[PDB]
DNA sequence: ATCGTCAGCTGTGCAGTA
RNA sequence: AUACUGCACAGCUGACGAU
């Protein structure tokens, strides 16, 4: 048997003034963001210790004027950050206001530090932080995005040396405030400090140098503060209207219950790309990663209603990505919930990250990004690999490629859908990295499920994506 | 004259050597005296207007200055460095040796304070070719400035997929019988004959491919209810549970076959094979077609602090999964290591040295590992033979020829 | 209620990406 | 917790087989 293969060109993304480039950093540098900001200032708030507030201000004033990257071996992999001055990528200024200076007390950290019950320490720490943030939101000093950068002293007596998380219930509680939060471990804002790891206590974590962290955190802060999207994937000329839904899975904070997760995105009329979640919690029925009928039907109803509310028309094509097997328990419900609304095209793809076979080529380098092989219906696609642009391989071992398994109800061929998700992988607003592997709806649903894993019942969830990355 | 005619031959023929790819070449007027026709890059015939100035020179025949089989040097003039300055386009110089029709070029990036002039050509890695052209073509892009890059330039490569075409026997035997498998192992363990397992007892049925009566499996199959059936009619089912039963049959079939040296494996990774005295192999003779090479298939490495005791013994392993490919069964091979204390118990700590080995590893050793690991697998009741993994043709070529090796 | 074969799912963690 | 990849380990859901 001879297997047909395919090579896809690296996709280009939209930017300001109808620009098109394949690199988010360079696309922001030449053109600016896709949507500009009417205001010219973004207000930042700091929560933590006095030293951490100081070094957060030092971090902002350090990266305002621009800080270069790393060695000259790969100039395309670590571009310099041109700062926030005259030639800002975001064309806005980022200021810390004087009314948001939340400094914690050493007596409280001595108090919480007591570890009789580890669970109550996490709960009362998170409750006191959220109470102080709520007290800050009440006054006339509302920030836009709050850095809540944790100190070494509090975190080491709650995370490693004591088992619940921190980020999960912390963002589960920071849900009524009219601004998102961003946790910053102390190494990011101050590079002189070294924080030891938990299990290999002799060893410790290693991070990037300066500017990659600067790029990722500044893009995250801009998207959280302004609310205007930095980039989106460029639509093709003469293409139909499409809608992307993704479904992921998780386990709760108990023994034997699984609760599932979802995410959703589409396009706007003028120039935009929405990306949201759902305001309703998902309950449990069993422990297999399955969907039943009413869950899939109400997911499709929600996403179609949210498209119709924005475009005043139903979409012409629905694209759904899952992680477990696409069986007939829920595919009948999906297809019925599509045909009651008259949407013609329909694609349903199971994504497998659990395979047992790879592809081997000559030389010391593996296959490039986007290499496609067709296994008689299976769509084996390498969403990572070597880079003609980054100039090298950013990894150690052979990458585990995605296995496309389209459902037999799907419309398009296995080669078009892989190119579509190959375009869809680089719409990660967390970072500016190019070597994304999982597609963005599965990634977004995983983030939503990780946040919703610890949400208490009766709490209203937010569909705004700024509280998730 | 003669050398003038040789030069006018050489410029046209290096024009042709540029023309064998999408590397469109243009000529020059009469009165220039220091640069010749200019080369322009196109990918697949589509221009993007990237330029290289080229200067031609040519000889007829003979050994060059200090010429060897792998390298040869040359001398350069003194007044030409002003025009050989690393200008807006690099000035690549080329020479012709007509005898083996060779077109020599060496990189001209930028002259500097040394001013060594001359040339340091090698025979193998600085010749005009369709294999190392990206390293040729990555010169006009400067180090300063970001966003400029050149795509892969032509060529092709034949890759492969780690798969084994197995040759299954045509027929196998179905037998309905008593002696449920716990009683079957309880009666078959105390034996000295051919107590070899290649069956699944499912619903009180045997489903073997070797003769059950003519072995130590006589008591399980009894003296009757033994027949034969071709494998093709019952290979295709509508019930996926029956397909899983056939996969169970395949695994227990190989469990006989791959019980060659030290099989009978407990984890999902099979092939625990090893040695008996020094616990080394140094084996899997891969004869190839130009030379044979050996690799440490079973490896013994002493610890750093203590040298008189063997720290860990290394073996190779794989995990089969038995995926049919449109009514055709292939074996999926997934290579992995097996650190062991001595042969029977898992090692205490060996993970960070495997990760360290993977850290300095490439994917070149993987493919070579798979081909040497199949060169042994191609060689009574068991056929113990296997075919060849398939190969595919790539549209594009990896630009590693224009890059530097990792570490 | 465990046990090989089966194929897969999530949870909770450690290097550095040239 | 600025991102992402690879290794290592442990658990639970549906069609399979027993003393
Ligand atoms: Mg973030």
């Amino acid at each position: 048997m001879t297997f047909e293969t395919r090579i896809f060109d690296e996709p280009e993304l939209e930017f300001g003034d109808h620009h098109h480039h394949q690199d988010p950093r360079l696309g922001l540098s030449e053109a600016g963001p896709l949507q500009t900001f009417l205001g010219d200032v973004i207000k930042i708030g700091v929560v933590g210790n006095s030293k951490t507030i100081e070094d957060t201000r030092k971090f902002i004033e350090t990266v305002s004027s621009g800080v270069e990257g790393k060695g000259e071996k790969h100039p395309n992999m670590h571009p310099p950050f041109p700062g926030l001055g005259n030639q800002s990528p975001y064309r806005c200024r980022f200021e810390i206001e004087d009314g948001a200076t939340a400094a914690l007390t050493k007596s409280k950290l001595d108090k919480i530090g007591k570890e009789p019950d580890h669970y109550r320490a996490v709960e009362m720490a998170v409750d006191e932080i959220i109470g102080e943030l709520q007290a800050m939101d009440d006054g006339g000093s509302r920030p836009d995005v709050a850095i809540i950068a944790l100190p070494v002293k509090l975190l080491e007596r709650v995370w490693n040396a004591k088992a619940p998380n921190f980020r999960g219930m912390l963002k589960a509680k920071a849900m009524g405030l009219s601004f998102p939060i961003q946790i910053v471990w102390e190494d990011v804002i101050d590079d002189k400090v070294t924080i030891p790891q938990k299990v290999k206590e002799s060893s410790s974590r290693k991070i990037q140098d300066i500017a990659g962290r600067t790029w990722n955190l500044m893009t995250s802060l801009y998207y959280k503060g302004s609310g205007r999207i930095p980039w989106r994937r460029m639509p093709l000329e003469g293409e139909f209207s499409a809608c992307y839904v993704g479904i992921s899975f998780y386990r709760e904070a108990d023994g034997q219950q699984l609760f599932t997760s979802a995410a959703q995105m589409f396009d706007e009329r003028g120039r935009g790309f929405v990306l949201k979640g759902r305001r309703a919690r998902t309950e449990s029925r069993g422990r297999h990663p399955y969907m039943a009928r009413e869950d899939a039907k109400k997911i499709i109803e929600d996403v179609l209603a949210a498209y119709k509310l924005h475009h005043k028309t139903l979409p012409a094509r629905v694209f759904i990505l899952k992680t477990s097997r696409f069986k007939d328990e829920e595919a009948d419900g999906i297809i019925a919930a599509l045909d009651e609304a008259g949407t013609e095209l329909r694609d349903l793809v199971w994504v497998q990250e659990s395979y047992t076979a790879r592809i081997l080529r000559d030389g010391n380098y593996p296959v490039l990004r986007g290499t496609f092989v067709d296994l008689h219906g299976k769509g084996l696609l390498y969403t990572s690999g070597s880079m003609p642009y980054y100039g090298t391989y950013p990894g150690k071992y052979d990458p585990n490629p995605l296995l496309l398994c389209p459902h037999h109800t799907s419309e398009s061929t296995v080669a078009q859908l892989a190119e579509e998700i190959f375009s869809l992988t680089k719409v990660n607003w967390n970072s500016t990295q190019m070597n994304q592997r999982l597609p963005i709806p599965i990634r977004a649903a995983r983030k939503v499920g990780e946040v919703l894993k610890y949400v208490g019942e009766g709490e209203v969830i937010s569909a705004d994506y700024r509280k998730y990355i | 004259t003669a050398n003038q005619i040789i030069g006018e031959i050489g410029e046209n023929e290096v024009r042709g050597r540029f023309l064998t790819l999408g590397w469109q070449f243009d000529g020059r007027s009469r009165l220039e005296a220091g640069i010749d026709g200019i080369a322009e890059v196109m990918n697949e015939g589509q221009p993007m207007a990237r330029m290289i100035a080229v200067q031609i020179k040519s000889t007829k025949e003979g050994k060059y200055t200090s010429e060897s089989d792998t390298s040869f040097t040359y001398l350069l003039r003194t007044q030409d460095l002003a025009y050989w300055r690393g200008s807006n386009l690099p000035v690549i110089v080329v020479f012709y040796r007509q005898s083996d029709h060779s077109f020599y070029w060496k990189e001209v990036s930028r002259d500097a304070g040394p001013g060594e002039r001359r040339l340091n050509i090698d025979k193998v890695a600085d010749l005009f070719n369709a294999s190392t052209v990206n390293k040729l073509a990555a010169l006009t892009v400067p180090k300063t400035g970001l966003g400029y890059y050149v795509p892969p330039l032509g060529g092709g490569e034949d890759a492969l997929i780690n798969m084994l075409p197995l040759t299954l026997p045509n027929e196998m035997y179905i037998a309905s019988t008593t002696y449920e498998p716990r009683k079957a192992i309880a009666v078959i363990l105390n034996g000295d004959g051919p107590k070899r397992f290649d069956w699944v007892i499912n619903g009180g049925t045997f489903w073997s491919f070797h003769d059950p009566r003519t072995s130590a499996c006589s008591e399980i199959v009894d003296i009757d209810q033994v027949e034969a059936i071709n494998t093709k009619e019952l290979a295709l089912h509508d019930d996926i549970d029956e397909q899983n039963r056939f996969s169970h049959l395949l695994r227990q079939t190989l469990r006989y076959q791959t019980d060659s040296d030290l099989g009978w494996d407990k984890d999902h990774k099979a092939l625990y094979f090893r040695a008996i005295e020094r616990e080394v192999s140094r084996n899997f003779a891969y004869t190839s077609s130009k030379k044979k090479t050996d690799a440490n298939v079973v490896s013994v490495f002493k610890n750093s602090k203590d040298e008189t005791r063997v720290s860990f013994v290394r073996h190779h392993a794989f995990s089969p999964r038995f995926e049919l490919m449109a009514d055709q069964w292939y074996l999926i091979i997934t290579p992995t290591y097996y650190y062991t204390t001595n042969g029977y118990a898992p090692h205490q700590f060996a993970a960070p040295l495997l990760a360290g080995k993977k850290r300095l590893d490439k994917s070149a050793a993987l493919r070579g590992q798979v081909i040497m690991w199949h060169r042994f697998l191609t060689q009574p009741e068991a056929y113990l033979m296997f075919g060849e993994p398939p190969s595919i043709h790539l549209d594009v070529r990896v630009p590693e020829d224009g890059w530097v090796k990792e570490k």
